[PDB]
RNA sequence: AAUGCGCAGAUACCGGGAGGAACGCCGAUGGCGAAGGCAGCCACCUGGUCCACCCGUGACGCUGAGGCGCGAAAGCGUGGGGAG
RNA sequence: GCCCGGAUAGCUCAGUCGGUAGAGCAGGGGAUUGAAAAUCCCCGUGUCCUUGGUUCGAUUCCGAGUCCGGGCACCA
RNA sequence: GUGGUUCGUGGAGCCAUGGGGGAAUCUGGGCGGACCACCGCCUAAGGCUAAGUACUCCGGGUGACCGAUAGCGCACCAGUA
RNA sequence: GCGAGCUAGCCCUGGCCAGGGUGAAGCUGGGGUGAGACCCAGUGGAGGCCCGAACCGGUGGGGGAUGCAAACCCCUCGGAU
RNA sequence: UGCGAAUGCCGGCAUGAGUAACGAUAAAGAGGGUGAGAAUCCCUCUCGCCGUAAGCCCAAGGGUUCCUACGCAAUGGUCGUCAGCGUAGGGUUAGGCGGGACCUAAGGUGAAGCCGAAAGGCGUAGCCGAAGGGCAGCCGGUUAAUAUUCCGGCCCUUCCCGCAGGUGCGAUGGGGGGACGCUCUAGGCUAGGGGGACCGGAGCCAUGGACGAGCCCGGCCAGAAGCGCAGGGUGGGAGGUAGGCAAAUCCGCCUCCCAACAAGCUCUGCGUGGUGGGGAAGCCCGUACGGGUGACAACCCCCCGAAGCCAGGGAGCCAAGAAAAGCCUCUAAGCACAACCUGCGGGAACCCGUACCGCAAACCGACACAGGUGGGCGGGUGCAAGAGCACUCAGGCGCGCGGGAGAACCCUCGCCAAGGAACUCUGCAAGUUGGCCCCGUAACUUCGGGAGAAGGGGUGCUCCCUGGGGUGAUGAGCCCCGGGGAGCCGCAGUGAACAGGCUCUGGCGACUGUUUACCAAAAACACAGCUCUCUGCGAACUCGUAAGAGGAGGUAUAGGGAGCGACGCUUGCCCGGUGCCGGAAGGUCAAGGGGAGGGGUGCAAGCCCCGAACCGAAGCCCCGGUGAACGGCGGCCGUAACUAUAACGGUCCUAAGGUAGCGAAAUUCCUUGUCGGGUAAGUUCCGACCUGCACGAAAAGCGUAACGACCGGAGCGCUGUCUCGGCGAGGGACCCGGUGAAAUUGAACUGGCCGUGAAGAUGCGGCCUACCCGUGGCAGGACGAAAAGACCCCGUGGAGCUUUACUGC
RNA sequence: CACCUCGAUGUCGGCUCGUCGCAUCCUGGGGCUGAAGAAGGUCCCAAGGGUUGGGCUGUUCGCCCAUUAAAGCGGCACGCG
């Protein structure tokens, strides 16, 4: 599900809006809400180092949840599941029998009511945190610990999902959203399901200001500029690029590998 | 049309003022080097 | 025959794994559906049909311009998938 | 107007260390076919563009000339 | 791998030292320009040490130094207006 | 070494946008149907929507050119939730 | 140690010259006063201008400019008796207003800690930091000049100490709260405004009329408790309790109960309200201005009505909307002869700012500069509305040179006979059109648009009839939205002012946006969207020596880089070269390892030099892949039964030889190609043809509705744009009085022609003209001024930029 | 060709304003004619005056449209910012 519009006006055409049904609270949990202090891409030099960032609506960070060991084998209720600006996902709002509210990350199918829990013991239900090493092979899961009590980095993003596809002593076999097969420790968490609100990826932002909204500022090409800004920069009329394709810093940008790789990690991969 | 200076107190005392110059080596220097010509004033006059 | 693949270790063989598609024998000149069409197996939801009985209604029938619904393959859109 | 390249069998073209130069197609003569093709056997003519010169000897080396092809004719 | 020295890799030692290796206590060590032999000189990896030397914000004494466009930017309430 | 008191970007916190138009979705009612899709009304009041002051601009032209002005003036023009 | 030059330096004084100017075309005139002196100062009257300001109040900045008295040398674009000027004196009063003895924001700083040759960089807490949060004063009077500051009235806050009454009190700790977006919005109010036949008030009856419910003026403001009238906030109890980094009785969670669109508690706003103030016109006062009186002033009724208040109100939406303290609650130590809470008393309540300017002569612009500067108020009538426009109140101003005059010419403006784009690069400019209502409206379309398309009709006033609303009551009044019918006057009724010219057709760009501050606003940048690529998270990437930070408190539906740029239909072939990707073999390859073997010295033991195999990475080579990677995408000859042309063939070369679609194009040289269309006539334009010098598919190809201060072509309407000019207005130009510059300048006693001359002569030759000096004008010459030519070359000058130039990092 | 001018002699066209030359486009005078007339042809004299309005292109030029007695060519820093 996704709003479209009539087109009463341009860019009304082709715009896009998520389906917000499955939203349940409007303001967020006091208690659970920090300030984020807005960059604009720059460093603590006052010195940009993400270009064309900056604008877009005040937000408020949601503290949420990526390690659900804390609380093993507490049961909690799904109170709310309400809109997060800060990431693709959708957060749930839950509240643990002995009193503790926390915002975790709403998989795919969870609605308001069930219960909740974290732990060896759990069942394999969507919602449940679990150890990897407890949760049956093709299981598909998200919020992944990548080590053990390091929290939860890996498919977090709407609509998300790795898969667990085989086990070897410590680590178990993930395919990742990209494809790639990596190994990860028994003990790392995963709460089960995929991540949902997983029509994301059709919003059409529509217009020009959609994009500055979400803090994005014009984007300019390197063919647009001149030598002294870019490697692209210059000619007479457009001109192709007239070298290997490279980046304002001069390296190459089709297909230039950069991973590091002597990298520790490099044991723990397979794939692409 | 609109020139060059928007005088503003606090911005004259922020950037040019004693306790300003003292805590840059550059700024202290700047300091030394007015007393050694024996200005008048060393720091811009103010008025809070 | 050659392209191609192959000592950078191929084919052929064993073991482990990933993945998608189609369902051998049964299988038939057989069955079902209005047609297009339907084929591994399990469950749920569901359509038509036939027979037995002669119980109910009492001609409530047949057809059917338009209208509405379905409609092999190929093709198109948005996403996913992608072994042959 | 200024430079570079080429010109060889009827056509499109290889080629040379300075001596008698070949390929493919076209064409000719024979074969196969009822008859054409396709197929098979057999056959080059070349004054290697003009002119001058180096040679013992020049398609070959050199200097000009016709012709063609390509690039140029900028600040103005 | 470098610096210093007249020494710019040169036959390149000496002194210094970022990296590695890594001793000995006088029958020990370093040096005399690769190296070896002889013959000599010195005693590393702890420290202190006046004077003779440098300078002129300041005081004085001089001038084949200036004399108010000169002489310090300023002879005058100038690092001021 | 001094500069973001001009200017460019971003960050924090405040403020501003007369008055008109247009009339999206959603509602609600009516039709429609096996159920729908959908249709009509009324309500509703969306938009880098429309006209137009403030405000932000600077399109064309004229003037100005030891200027009122080291970039101004007049008419005209663009944007104006 | 001798100056004439260096666009030399410093200074002085000339020239231009009594010349240009005297700084908005809002505008002046007279009378009286003063004074040595008056267009310019004071006063009266008349006149003009602003009035969403050109009036009034805050903030910043400025810093005595404020007030008074005495002055006029200078400053004042003239004058000056005046001043924002000179001299002197005076002037700015706070527990409640702003700020500090309060809070935190970005950011800064910064114990701990981390980093860096030094200087220093980072950094959790903490601290600092405000136009945000918190917090108790309103109104009049008074002064030459301050007032929410003094005074008056009424009302508050905090601290301390006492009583009295309550209660387990008690933190920098726990919790609640503070606390939050945008748009739209209900009800009830308040500000503010209009009316009144009513209340009050000096007075007036003019000039034809009017002694009238005549005209003119005014009819309020602050206000504790208590009362109302609105609204906002909030459930009440009991049990369980593992969470809120100790403990909580508090919060959270669970389970019971009663209560529930309320109530009841609170809390704010509004009204009333003790009391306290104000209180016009006009008239007389002598003030530059205030006073007196009006007066025992009146102090009421109705209507309009916020954008403001109740306010944390309500609805919707997506981009999802600070923190911390005060405040409440809770408990911990500690203490409970403490403490806190509640009232009521008395006391105590500090520092700084406070003048004046403040859209400007006091700020920023060298100036009393036509520029620039944030918040609030900003009345009345009319015009559909409105902060719009025209007039006008309160208030403030006539712009610190004037007087004449009535040329050219200039600027700004008005009108123009006939024609109507013939002007010209171009309708540049100016015109036309213009508001509201109603009728009507095409291609095409992405179904929204296109649309204000186009094109019309109406618009004033009078009388009669008449329907709804809101407020009162269902009624009158007062408002608001109308509808019907008769008729009046002018050239004209949106009678002034504000207020689109329209159509057709191409190019480019989808679109609103963005840009060269100060010659370019665009077809350029951006843009939603498409593709490629990187990146598994201590991510890639960026800044930094580093620590660290951004990425991101994100995690492949994410982030970075590159191109392409809505959307539609599409994006062909070439991987030989270059790039990127994959290749556990091979070749080569540096240090290192390894030491066959040589060598120097030694009597030797030795010490010390080289050193061949061979083992040695990345890279390169090599093998592959790869096109929305850099890029590339052919030639010649022949041939069809008329000619012509060539579907067909031959052959050379290549990595492969340009597919769709487009094509004399923003590309077409030849070129004004050729044909058609438009026009009387068309180097442009539009349609076509293809011979494409030299299109062609994401440096995208071909289209596309809508959009455009973009660029081209056509037409209608309408014009001084033009035939082709005329008249007029005013501001200048001119004359007089006052003040009085500038670039420039070898010196000048500075003519024409034909020659000559360094080749364009006032200056030389010959000849010719020609009394001395001005004023208003024009610009042909002084190779006129201005800038050590910006083009061009040179210099073994300099800088920005590129790369398979060199060499480094 | 490189002589003045690179411590600057503004460059095409247009508009405005002209002025001169004559190798005459017209008008005026004439000879010859393969001149009947009329109209021409060509050469001679002659510079007084005249020498149009539009379409196209920045154009000069040129080509067109409609006329005309004719729609002259040149020079004046390709006259004149
Ligand atoms: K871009
Ligand atoms: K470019
Ligand atoms: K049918
Ligand atoms: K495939
Ligand atoms: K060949
Ligand atoms: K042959
Ligand atoms: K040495
Ligand atoms: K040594
Ligand atoms: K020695
Ligand atoms: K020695
Ligand atoms: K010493
Ligand atoms: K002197
Ligand atoms: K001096
Ligand atoms: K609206
Ligand atoms: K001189
Ligand atoms: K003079
Ligand atoms: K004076
Ligand atoms: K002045
Ligand atoms: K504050
Ligand atoms: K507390
Ligand atoms: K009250
Ligand atoms: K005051
Ligand atoms: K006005
Ligand atoms: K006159
Ligand atoms: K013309
Ligand atoms: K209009
Ligand atoms: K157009
Ligand atoms: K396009
Ligand atoms: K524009
Ligand atoms: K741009
Ligand atoms: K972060
Ligand atoms: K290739
Ligand atoms: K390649
Ligand atoms: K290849
Ligand atoms: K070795
Ligand atoms: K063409
Ligand atoms: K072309
Ligand atoms: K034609
Ligand atoms: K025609
Ligand atoms: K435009
Ligand atoms: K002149
Ligand atoms: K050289
Ligand atoms: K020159
Ligand atoms: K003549
Ligand atoms: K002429
Ligand atoms: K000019
Ligand atoms: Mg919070
Ligand atoms: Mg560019
Ligand atoms: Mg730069
Ligand atoms: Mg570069
Ligand atoms: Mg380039
Ligand atoms: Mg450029
Ligand atoms: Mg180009
Ligand atoms: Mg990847
Ligand atoms: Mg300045
Ligand atoms: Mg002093
Ligand atoms: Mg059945
Ligand atoms: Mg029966
Ligand atoms: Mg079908
Ligand atoms: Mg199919
Ligand atoms: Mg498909
Ligand atoms: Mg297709
Ligand atoms: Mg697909
Ligand atoms: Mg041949
Ligand atoms: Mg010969
Ligand atoms: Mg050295
Ligand atoms: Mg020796
Ligand atoms: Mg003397
Ligand atoms: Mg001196
Ligand atoms: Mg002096
Ligand atoms: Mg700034
Ligand atoms: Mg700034
Ligand atoms: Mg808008
Ligand atoms: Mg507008
Ligand atoms: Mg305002
Ligand atoms: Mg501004
Ligand atoms: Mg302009
Ligand atoms: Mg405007
Ligand atoms: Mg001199
Ligand atoms: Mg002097
Ligand atoms: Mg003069
Ligand atoms: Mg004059
Ligand atoms: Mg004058
Ligand atoms: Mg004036
Ligand atoms: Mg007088
Ligand atoms: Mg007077
Ligand atoms: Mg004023
Ligand atoms: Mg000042
Ligand atoms: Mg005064
Ligand atoms: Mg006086
Ligand atoms: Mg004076
Ligand atoms: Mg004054
Ligand atoms: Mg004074
Ligand atoms: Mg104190
Ligand atoms: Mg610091
Ligand atoms: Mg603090
Ligand atoms: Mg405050
Ligand atoms: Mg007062
Ligand atoms: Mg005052
Ligand atoms: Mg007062
Ligand atoms: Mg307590
Ligand atoms: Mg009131
Ligand atoms: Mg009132
Ligand atoms: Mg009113
Ligand atoms: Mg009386
Ligand atoms: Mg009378
Ligand atoms: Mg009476
Ligand atoms: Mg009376
Ligand atoms: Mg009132
Ligand atoms: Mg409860
Ligand atoms: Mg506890
Ligand atoms: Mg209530
Ligand atoms: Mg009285
Ligand atoms: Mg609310
Ligand atoms: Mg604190
Ligand atoms: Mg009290
Ligand atoms: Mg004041
Ligand atoms: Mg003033
Ligand atoms: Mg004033
Ligand atoms: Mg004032
Ligand atoms: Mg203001
Ligand atoms: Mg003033
Ligand atoms: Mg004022
Ligand atoms: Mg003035
Ligand atoms: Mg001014
Ligand atoms: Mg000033
Ligand atoms: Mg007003
Ligand atoms: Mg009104
Ligand atoms: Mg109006
Ligand atoms: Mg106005
Ligand atoms: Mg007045
Ligand atoms: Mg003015
Ligand atoms: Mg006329
Ligand atoms: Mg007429
Ligand atoms: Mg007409
Ligand atoms: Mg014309
Ligand atoms: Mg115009
Ligand atoms: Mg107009
Ligand atoms: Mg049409
Ligand atoms: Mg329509
Ligand atoms: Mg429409
Ligand atoms: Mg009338
Ligand atoms: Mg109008
Ligand atoms: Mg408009
Ligand atoms: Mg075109
Ligand atoms: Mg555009
Ligand atoms: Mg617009
Ligand atoms: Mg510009
Ligand atoms: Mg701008
Ligand atoms: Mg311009
Ligand atoms: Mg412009
Ligand atoms: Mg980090
Ligand atoms: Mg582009
Ligand atoms: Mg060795
Ligand atoms: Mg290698
Ligand atoms: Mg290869
Ligand atoms: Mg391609
Ligand atoms: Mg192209
Ligand atoms: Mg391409
Ligand atoms: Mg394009
Ligand atoms: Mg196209
Ligand atoms: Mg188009
Ligand atoms: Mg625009
Ligand atoms: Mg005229
Ligand atoms: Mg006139
Ligand atoms: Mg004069
Ligand atoms: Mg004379
Ligand atoms: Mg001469
Ligand atoms: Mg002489
Ligand atoms: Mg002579
Ligand atoms: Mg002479
Ligand atoms: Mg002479
Ligand atoms: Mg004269
Ligand atoms: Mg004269
Ligand atoms: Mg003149
Ligand atoms: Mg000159
Ligand atoms: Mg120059
Ligand atoms: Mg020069
Ligand atoms: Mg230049
Ligand atoms: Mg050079
Ligand atoms: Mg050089
Ligand atoms: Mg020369
Ligand atoms: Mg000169
Ligand atoms: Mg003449
Ligand atoms: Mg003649
Ligand atoms: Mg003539
Ligand atoms: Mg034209
Ligand atoms: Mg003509
Ligand atoms: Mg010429
Ligand atoms: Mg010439
Ligand atoms: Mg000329």
């Amino acid at each position: 599900a996704v709003k479209k519009f009539k087109p009463y006006t341009p860019s009304r055409r082709f715009m896009t809006v998520a389906d917000f049904s499955e939203i349940t609270k409007t303001e967020p949990e006091k208690s659970l809400v920090k300030p984020l202090k807005k960059t604009g891409g720059r460093n603590n030099q006052g010195r940009i180092t993400v270009r064309f960032r900056g604008g877009g609506h005040k937000r408020l960070y949601r503290i949420i949840d990526f390690k659900r060991w804390d609380k093993v084998g507490i049961p909690a209720k799904v109170a709310a599941i309400e809109y997060d600006p800060n990431r693709s996902a959708r957060i749930a709002l839950l509240h643990y029998v002995d009193g503790e509210k926390r915002y975790i990350i709403a998989p795919d199918g969870l609605q308001v009511g069930q219960q909740v829990v974290a732990g060896p013991d759990a069942p394999i239900q969507v919602g449940n945190a679990l150890p990897l090493r407890f949760i049956p092979v093709g299981t598909v899961v998200h919020a992944v610990e990548l080590e053990p009590k390091k929290g939860a980095k890996l498919a977090r993003a709407a609509g998300t999902s790795a898969q667990i596809q085989g086990r070897e002593g410590d680590y178990v076999i993930l395919r990742l959203p990209s494809g790639e097969l990596r190994k990860v420790h028994g003990e790392c968490y995963a709460t089960v399901g995929a991540v949902g609100n997983a029509d994301h990826k059709n919003i059409v932002l529509g217009k020009a200001g959609r994009s500055r909204w979400l803090g994005r500022r014009p984007h300019v090409r390197g063919a647009a500029m001149n030598p002294v800004d870019h490697p692209h920069g210059g000619g007479e009329g457009r001109a192709p690029r007239g070298r290997p394709p490279a980046s304002p810093w001069g390296w190459q940008t089709k297909g230039l590998k950069t991973r590091k790789r002597r990298k520790p990690s490099s044991r723990f991969i397979i794939a692409r | 049309m609109k020139r060059t200076w928007q005088p503003n107190r606090r911005k004259r005392a922020k950037t040019h003022g004693f306790r300003a110059r003292m805590r840059t080596p550059g700024g202290r220097k700047v300091l030394k080097r007015r007393r050694q010509k024996g200005r008048w004033r060393l720091t811009p006059a103010v008025r809070k």
